[PDB]
């Protein structure tokens, strides 16, 4: 799980 | 001859880098301040965290990158972030005194500063050698941006699923690069320049591995990992 990286990648 | 497609690729990557690398370093005033035995850890953690955000913003713009699953995007960025941070940092690095010079004395980083972030010469010495050998290539900004994009889209990162797709994206970048050098980089600077640049990608794998070892060792102590950022913890582990 990588919520913050996922969010930055749109 | 660079095709229309290849010129497009370069324009896109130049722009993407311009929109993600402020050569005035103005945002550095937002970081926890430098103090000069892990006294540079808060500042440098903030710098790396910001740099991870900028690297992601560049990656999203690499032609073909968005066509990857959201999962493959993640694996590629997690494994390359430290390497693209080391590559893009070559723009502030100066051989004058072997330091990263980001606009001012407070924001000028030397070997002592990195060691005050918790790292040893096992990392720092090959890192400076890399930066020196990279600066000595005197790359065109076009080459610099293609190398970062080729670094991110590497089909052999572990955990990659659709390797054939990552390979196809990377090849189109590699070909652009090989063609750029041939068409636009005059001899003697061009002599084996592609082979040399690919050698810098291998040097980065070795830098990534030693960075990982020291980072695990640094971050295992909960008192150091407390000084990192949520994004650094998420991306580096
Ligand atoms: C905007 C940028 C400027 O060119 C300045 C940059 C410099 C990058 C550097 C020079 C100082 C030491 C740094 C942060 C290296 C060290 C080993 C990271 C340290 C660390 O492991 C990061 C979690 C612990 C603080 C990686 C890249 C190096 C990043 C680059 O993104």
């Amino acid at each position: 799980n990588h919520p913050m990286l996922m969010n930055l990648l749109k | 001859k660079l095709s229309e497609e290849q010129q497009h690729i370069i324009a896109i990557l130049l722009d993407a880098h311009h929109k993600t690398y402020d050569p005035t370093y103005a945002d550095f005033r937002d970081f926890r301040p430098p103090v000069r035995p892990l006294s540079m850890l808060p500042h440098l953690a903030d710098l790396v965290s910001y740099s991870i955000q900028k690297v992601i913003g560049f990656a999203k713009m690499i032609p073909g990158f968005r066509d990857l699953t959201s999962d493959d995007q993640i694996v590629l960025l997690k494994s390359s972030a430290i390497e693209v941070i080391m590559l893009r940092s070559n723009q502030s690095f100066t051989m004058d005194d072997m330091s990263w010079d980001c606009g001012s004395q407070d924001y000028k980083y030397d070997v002592t500063d990195v060691s005050k972030a918790g790292h040893t010469l096992e990392l720092i010495e090959p890192l400076i050698k890399f930066q020196v050998g990279l600066k000595k290539l005197n790359l065109h900004e076009e080459e610099h941006v293609l190398l970062m994009a080729i670094c991110i889209v590497s089909p052999d990162r572990p955990g990659v699923q659709d390797a054939k797709l990552v390979e196809a994206i990377q090849d189109r970048l590699s070909n652009t690069l090989q063609t750029y050098i041939r068409c636009r980089h005059p001899p003697p600077g061009s002599h084996q320049l592609y082979a040399k640049m690919i050698q810098k990608l291998a040097d980065l794998r070795s830098l990534n591995e030693e960075h990982s070892k020291q980072y695990r060792s640094l971050s295992f102590q909960p008192e150091n990992s407390m000084k990192l950022t949520p994004l650094v913890l998420e991306v580096f582990g």
